[PDB]
């Protein structure tokens, strides 16, 4: 079956091309040498690995991921396990009206900029500054309206005769949901948790606002307000070397799933 | 322990972090210098420090913050008054060696808020195998850069170009340069067209402004040029006159030595090898300091700033930086402790010569060896003495920023058009109308 | 049951969102310096009569419109494409599933400078196609356009995954039932794929619409506020912590919010389709 | 359990009724069969019985007690669905097992009754393959067998062996009555396919227009028919029918007269006879007259009809005729345009009112 | 179009034959009926004439042509599943109508085609109501609506009416007749109840475990079944079977000996005998031995045994006994009683305990 075959592996391939190309151009230009970063050739040639080690001969990024990965996957579960029972409850009852719905959209709005702003000023009273118990609490509160009103939107429209036989069959409700909805909701529902982590390990303009100190410095901030460590040298390596470590930890990820 | 935080500009840092260093070894372990970045563009180090402050940040000690902030960090009290001093020491190491200019910068109604460390007023270069000598004026830099286009070589005249303090910096020493002024004295009056002749200066540096932008084989990327682009472009041999501070030396031999120039290999001589430390440091012995300092006179050179008028020596700005203790702090008494131990004259020295940034003691002027070591030191002294100066309000980066949004894109300046742009939008910066761009 | 199962989210949802929005529009009441702590008093509508007024605003508004219309209608059209493949997929099995996650996985500001370097002129590998002299980064159209190019590129699979999430559901007698009535695929996809799929294609592309709405990195990267252009996230920035004025900066909060709760109000109003019904 | 209904109703908006006081009583042990047309109400009547649907008005009695708005924990009913739902993730053995574990049966035991529904329904071999590879009878065998393994108080089911060839529906239907009288369990079955029906019913209920019309024994709703619709409705193919009209010893018909027997005539005299009766008659009765003996010719009556079209089914020949079917018996030598004679013992005519359709020689 | 089908096979993962080398013969306009037990190999094969599934091996020819390749549009045939899916985001007014909408007809001509359609299958009305508020009774009928728009080059209807009442089906069974008749198409169709196959097949094809068993018009499959299985699987109550024993003249039962036709002893001396014999007979060729007439009295064997059960149907009985006899409704018996049965000698049936053949195929 040619036909299909060919067609259908060059699309495949195509797709992984095209999801790799940016990334590819990030290792190349930190892979070349101070020389050849300007060649404008997307293909190394004389590869040297000192940009790396001109990040590593420092403590900067190490802790800004060490401090990152923690927010990052605290807020994507601390904020998911009170997202799911809200959610479960507009799923099946009606605390589920359309002003709930509605709240949880213009939340799931609340464009940061609109609420760093207030935030800024309390923290000039309340301190907690560069701690994270600053960060984390407008980070979950972008995280419970994504794990609310996509999470109901999608386990709701689960087909009704498989829920009355589970209630007819005698089901308590809370038990029901892991039995017989979780096992066939997932496949709709391990991108919603993917997408939160997304999120709270990766934003800036949160901490790119409210950080300051090496205390709670993210990942996504300690590269936007970073430039090359050598002052009279060209910072281009140095930066895609920075976007190359910052990259780890999700394709690591991905490669596990 | 107890930890002074010193906050300064990205791009001087590989000299403030061997000095922090140099004093934590001389103050015996009582207490400790720790530096610290602010962003590279100066304009953004404004908006960090003014976050940090602001949000009540334990942690900030000392702050090199930019020689034009000090009316808006003393009138808004974030920068301690030099009399809130534990030792009643500081007015006094503030005063005993430095300029009068850079002494004058510190000052707001009188009263210092702050100590410098450093002073600097920009110098044209050149590629000195291109021509023969560098052109007095503006008008000759595009002559030879027209020459050089139809010959086919690097036309480039790199300048700051972006929307920034940058840009400003040149508008205003065009303007001074030429007689004009942006402000009054009192900084309560727009002075761009108070009369016709501050207009003709203002149209005539306009008009300078749009000539070398849009001038035959000019740099295409102008409009978005910083300082950093300027230098880069001229070390990767793509500009032959470009228009800086007194910096590039340092990436020049610096890069030069690493073989990254084109017209200057050093790389390649062994009596130069292991010259850069593990650090980055360029620390050479002095036969070696000499053959790739002549090697570099024997290719590129360095000249006073260029002339608007023949036969008008350049009016050029003021920049630098002033140290001040941060409101905020903790650690008052060794914050000042420590701003007059960063200010000693052995580490004033290093600063200079294993970096760049001109010292502000003045006893280096009597130093035949730094004259030496410091190539440019005599034209920096001298255009020291006619520089023109930022006006100074507490108002500043609003007419800054207002300023140079007039400007941007630098192309499409009509200098009559543009120059009651300015009398309007200086006007609403003082006003403080609208949104600031 | 569901009365006790709202209680531990709400409880703080309420509180993070109450104190902060209410102080905001309080502030946008007042004139308030950040360089003059108390040292400045209420003053009415004067933010809003002057930020609605000035011209810097309506750009940094309309940019953001063009900006997010653009970015998801490309986005869209190309997530329904990516959701197909990696829906029916055969010889990439497990690997064309896997290759769709990493442009949401890279965190946008690294996306964002290698699309700036991409694009410079002499050193970038795309930048060297360009006629000389073309130096895109430096004009108002072109700049929108590589911004739109960037941010298309690392949205995708936020619609992808949730179309193909959406589709995943549709019972394949339907399909069946749609081939042998001999609709080819292009008269199927439209006359039942898309119809099955309303709210799922509703609710990505609302929360798409609001996020491509009120994006930021994207463009603070690629020349953030560089001659014009811009976007409404940047001005307000701006003028919270580059200008130090409280009621002007807060005033922008404010003007955004309920000029994005209007659109958020559409999609659930006019559209009809989201959580409740 | 005892279950009971009083006037029990529901409505839709358009609003239109779908059961319209609906009164009925079971007894603990009882087997009830609903029958009806397609569309009529029946899926929604054992939907708000075994509560997954909700009443509009009147009551239901379960136990004896009231029930209306407990929910479907609170009847422990076992059902199975019209379309039969299955959930497509779990393997059959767990698609059987489920309510045992929600039961928190000791997982071997489970697994002994997934064994032993398996055998008594034949689920073939207990497979453990996905629902989307038995389409058809085998994946309406596995959604019926969820249910014989509660074994709750009552079963409630929808047209439970619909998808079944004749050899395993004769042995599902066996293995049905076994199991509920086995456990002594109330069951309430539903089809609209009939010989199912007659032979499980205990007690058959006929349904049209959402209202009931009989309730009874098989041979009640064969023998005595309420009206000539639940006449017409039972049995296969429909009651033949025609006009006719009083005599003071019997009737007229469209062929001849009949002297109706005396007890028959005492019922007709019960209040009057109308001015058209409708005389039924079932199609297998009538036969070859050439055939009958003198204790049938007593009581026949006899006409000659033109052979309009014959098939046979083996047993019988289904001949046309027109003033309908004869179901003849197969020994009848009929061909279709020959004459041939059509006569039955008239001890077993129906007849009806023209006007009410009620049967007038109701027993 | 003509459908051929040679050596077709289809198998799946275990990999085992779900049918194996079928092969068939369908003139334009013929009507088939694919009758056979739930496992037997039906919906699998209407999915692989429809092209909805890989052919494993054999071939296919349509029209003049080899189809295997060809994609479900490409074949024009139209097709009623067994689950009978409908769109549930369309009222049933546009649900049967949506292939004449693929069609590109007029809108007046597909509403008139569409409300011809909804009076010709009885539907409630043109109800336009969304499906979700029909249920099994006229879901059903909804779905053979859009089959029976269409005029296509066949149909394979896969269980249409196994969800009606017995009143409307026989409606819908003349309707479904004169449509394939009136349109002179191909048919196909599917279903367990035989009583509705038998009056609609001009052909019938039963099929076991994967396998066609045999071929004909219903009166063959009825009086002259191939094989013990098909003879036990077509009719209701299944044919009684015996083991038996020749006789030069006839043949040894439990309780007797029948003389058999001359026909008969001649194609049993044709073929080899075998050293074990079945006979078979239907239920409702048993009857009470004393209703008969001279010559069944002459030809018939007389036994007596105990109606140990027994139930009524209208015109028979059926009772029980060691097996049913659906004798004659004319007969007085009760349960527990002792009653007479006889057949005639030529409706018996003789069957290879081997092979299983039946002997008695004509
Ligand atoms: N979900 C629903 N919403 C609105 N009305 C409905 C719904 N289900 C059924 N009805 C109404 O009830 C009637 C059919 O009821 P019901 O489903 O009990 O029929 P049924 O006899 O179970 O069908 P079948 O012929 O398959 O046995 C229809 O006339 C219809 O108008
Ligand atoms: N997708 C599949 N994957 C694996 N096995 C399958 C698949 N589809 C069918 N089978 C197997 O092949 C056989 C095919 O069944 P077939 O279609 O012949 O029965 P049917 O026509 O549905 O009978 P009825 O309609 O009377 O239930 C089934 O018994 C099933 O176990
Ligand atoms: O001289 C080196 C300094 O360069 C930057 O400062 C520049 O910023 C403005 C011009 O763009 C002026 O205030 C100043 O004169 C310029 O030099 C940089 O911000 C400084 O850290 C450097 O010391
Ligand atoms: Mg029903
Ligand atoms: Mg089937």
């Amino acid at each position: 079956d040619a036909r299909r075959a060919t067609w259908w592996s060059v699309v495949n391939i195509l797709v992984i091309v095209y999801a790799l190309i940016p990334v590819l151009w990030i290792l190349s230009l930190s892979l070349k040498p101070t020389s050849s970063v300007k060649d404008g050739k997307l293909i190394p040639t004389e590869i040297t690995f000192a940009n790396y080690k001109a990040i590593f001969s420092g403590d900067a990024f190490t802790s800004a991921l060490f401090n990152s990965i923690g927010i990052g996957l605290i807020t994507t579960i601390i904020a998911v396990v009170i997202g799911g029972m809200a959610a479960y409850a507009v799923a099946r009852l009606q605390p589920g009206k359309q002003l709930l719905i509605g709240v949880a959209l213009l939340i799931a709005m609340f464009p940061h900029i609109s609420l760093v702003t207030p935030i800024f000023n309390m923290w000039r009273g309340i301190g907690l500054f560069d701690t994270w118990p600053g960060l984390i609490i407008p980070y979950i509160t972008f995280a419970l309206p994504l794990a609310i009103y996509t999470l109901s939107a999608f386990f709701r429209e689960i087909p009704w005769d498989l829920e009355k036989a589970a209630k007819m069959d005698g089901a308590t409700p809370a038990q029901a949901f892991r039995k017989v909805i979780a096992p066939l909701a997932a496949p709709g529902i391990v991108t919603a948790a993917i997408l939160v982590f997304i999120f709270a390990w990766n934003d800036l303009l949160l901490a790119l606002s409210l950080t300051a100190t090496q205390r709670a410095i993210t990942a996504p901030v300690a590269i936007a307000n970073f430039t090359g460590s050598s002052q009279f040298e060209e910072p281009t390596g140095s930066i895609a070397a920075g976007a190359m470590v910052i990259t780890i930890p999700i394709i690591i990820f991905v490669l596990i799933f | 322990g107890i930890v002074i935080n010193y906050y300064t500009p990205a791009n001087e840092e590989a000299t403030f972090k061997a000095v922090a260093n140099r004093c934590n070894e001389q103050l015996g372990g009582r207490f400790q210098i720790a530096q610290r970045n602010l962003p590279k563009g100066a304009d953004d180090q404004r908006l960090q420090l003014a976050r940090r402050l602001t949000g009540n940040d334990k942690s900030l000690d000392v702050m090199a913050l930019d020689v034009v902030w000090t009316a808006e960090f003393a009138e808004a009290g974030w920068a301690v008054p030099l009399s809130e001093d534990p030792a009643g020491l500081a007015e006094a190491d503030a005063t005993e060696n430095t300029l009068p200019g850079p002494l004058e910068t510190a000052r707001w109604q009188d009263e210092l808020y702050a100590a410098p460390i450093t002073t600097n007023t920009q110098l044209l270069w050149y590629r000195a195998d291109l021509m023969p000598a560098p052109p007095t004026t503006w008008d000759g830099m595009l002559d030879e850069a027209n020459r050089l286009y139809r010959e086919g070589g690097p036309s480039w005249i790199a300048v700051q170009g972006k929307q920034y303090e940058g840009m400003v910096v040149w508008f205003n020493t065009l303007l001074q340069s030429a007689g004009g002024q942006v402000l009054s004295d009192d900084g309560q009056r727009v002075t761009l067209t108070d009369t016709p002749e501050h207009r003709a200066a203002t149209v005539k540096a306009l008009r300078i402004i749009k000539s070398v932008a849009t001038a035959p084989g000019a740099d295409p990327s102008i409009t978005q040029t910083d300082e950093n682009t300027a230098r880069l472009a001229l070390e990767q041999g793509k500009a032959a006159l470009e228009v800086n501070w007194p910096y590039v030396l340092p990436s020049l031999l610096e890069n030069a030595v690493k073989g990254g120039v084109s017209f200057l290999p050093l790389d390649g001589d062994p009596a130069l090898q292991g010259s850069i430390n593990d650090v980055g440091t360029f620390s050479p012995t002095d036969e070696q300091f000499d053959i790739a300092f002549d090697a570099s006179k024997k290719v590129f050179g360095f000249a006073p700033y260029p002339g608007v008028n023949p036969d008008e020596p350049a009016r050029v700005t003021l920049g630098g930086l002033n140290l001040a203790v941060a409101s905020t702090s903790q650690h008052k008494a060794e914050a000042f402790e420590a701003i007059r131990c960063l200010r000693n004259v052995e580490n004033q020295r290093y600063t200079s010569i294993e970096g760049g940034l001109p010292a502000v003691r003045t006893s280096l002027y009597d130093d035949p060896a730094f004259q030496k070591k410091y190539p440019q030191y005599e034209i920096i002294r001298q255009q020291l003495t006619n520089a023109a100066v930022r006006p100074a309000t507490p108002v500043y980066q609003a007419v800054s920023t207002r300023m140079s949004a007039t400007l941007a894109p630098i192309s499409d300046i009509d200098p009559e058009r543009t120059a009651d742009e300015l009398t309007e939008a200086v006007q609403k910066a003082i006003d403080g109308k609208g949104l600031i761009p | 049951l569901a009365f006790w199962l709202i209680a531990p989210a709400v409880l703080l949802m309420l509180a993070v969102t109450a104190y902060p929005i209410g102080y905001a529009v309080w502030l946008s009441l007042q004139r308030y310096n950040l360089a003059e702590p108390h040292d400045t008093e209420f003053i009415g509508l004067a933010n809003y009569v002057t930020v609605l007024t000035d011209g810097y605003w309506w750009t940094a508004f309309a940019v953001t419109l063009g900006i997010t219309v653009v970015s998801v209608a490309i986005e869209f059209a190309l997530g329904l494409a990516l959701a197909l493949v990696m829906h029916r997929t055969i010889f990439g099995k497990g690997a064309v599933r896997t290759a769709i996650l990493i442009p949401y996985g890279i965190v946008t500001v690294a996306a964002s400078y290698s699309w700036y370097y991409a694009w410079t002129p002499g050193t970038g590998y795309l930048a060297n196609l360009l006629p000389e002299g073309s130096a895109p980064l430096t004009d108002q159209l072109p700049s929108l356009a590589i911004v739109v190019l960037a941010e298309v590129w690392k949205t995708t699979p936020f619609m992808a995954l949730l179309l193909l999430a959406g589709l995943a559901l549709v019972p394949q007698d339907l399909l069946n039932a749609a081939q042998v009535d001999g609709a080819g695929p292009w008269k199927r996809l439209t006359k039942v794929i898309l119809p099955m799929i309303k709210p799922a294609i509703l609710v990505a592309l609302l929360f798409r619409t609001l996020d491509a709405f009120r994006i930021f990195d994207n463009i603070y990267i690629l020349t953030g506020g560089s001659n014009d252009t811009g976007s409404v996230s940047i001005l307000g920035y701006d003028n919270l912590f580059k200008a130090f004025n409280v009621g002007l900066g807060s005033a922008i909060s404010v003007l955004i919010f309920l000029s994005v709760a209007i659109i958020a109000f559409i999609y659930i109003k006019i559209f009809g389709a989201a959580a409740p019904g | 359990a005892e279950i009971v209904l009083d006037r029990v109703t529901k409505s839709y908006p358009d609003v239109r009724a779908a059961v319209k006081e609906f009164s009925m009583t079971i007894a603990d042990g009882e087997f009830i069969i609903l029958v009806g047309p397609s569309g009529c109400g029946k899926s929604t009547t054992l939907n708000m019985i075994a509560g997954l649907e909700e009443i509009t008005s009147g009551e239901l009695r379960i136990g004896g007690e009231r029930v209306n708005e407990k929910a479907p924990k609170d009847r422990d009913i076992a059902m199975v669905f019209q379309s039969y739902a299955l959930y497509p993730h779990m393997t059959v053995r767990q698609n059987i097992a489920f309510p045992l574990t929600l039961a928190k049966v000791p997982k071997a035991e489970i697994a002994a009754k997934v064994e032993e529904t398996a055998k008594i329904l034949d689920l073939s071999e207990l497979l453990d393959r996905k629902p989307g590879q038995l389409s058809g009878g085998q994946r309406q065998r596995v959604a019926m067998g969820r249910a014989i393994v509660r074994s709750p108080k009552a079963f409630l089911m929808d047209q439970p062996l619909s998808n079944l060839d004749a050899k395993l529906r004769v042995q599902m239907r066996a293995e049905i009555s076994r199991l509920q009288d086995r456990l002594g369990t109330t069951t309430v079955y539903v089809t609209h396919d009939q010989t199912e029906a007659m032979t499980l019913g205990d007690r058959v209920v006929v349904m049209l227009a959402g209202e009931v019309q009989q309730i009874g024994t098989p041979d009640e709703l064969y023998s005595s028919p309420a009206n000539l619709f639940v006449a017409g409705f039972i049995g296969s193919p429909a009651m033949n029918f025609f006009p006719a009209t009083r005599t003071d010893v019997g009737v007229r018909l469209p062929f001849g007269e009949v002297t109706l027997t005396p007890h028959m005539l005492d019922l007709l005299d019960k209040q009057a006879r109308p001015e058209n009766i409708i005389v039924g008659i079932r199609p297998e009765h009538i036969e070859d007259s050439a055939l009958l003996d003198g204790y049938a010719r007593i009581r026949a009556l006899t006409f000659s009809v033109r052979a309009d079209i014959v098939e046979s089914l083996g047993a019988d020949k289904y001949v046309h005729f027109t003033t309908f079917i004869a179901r003849v018996s197969a020994d009848s030598r009929v061909r279709t345009g020959e004459q041939i004679e059509l006569a039955i013992d008239t001890t077993k005519l129906s007849i009806f009112d023209a006007a009410t359709g009620l049967n007038l020689t109701r027993d």
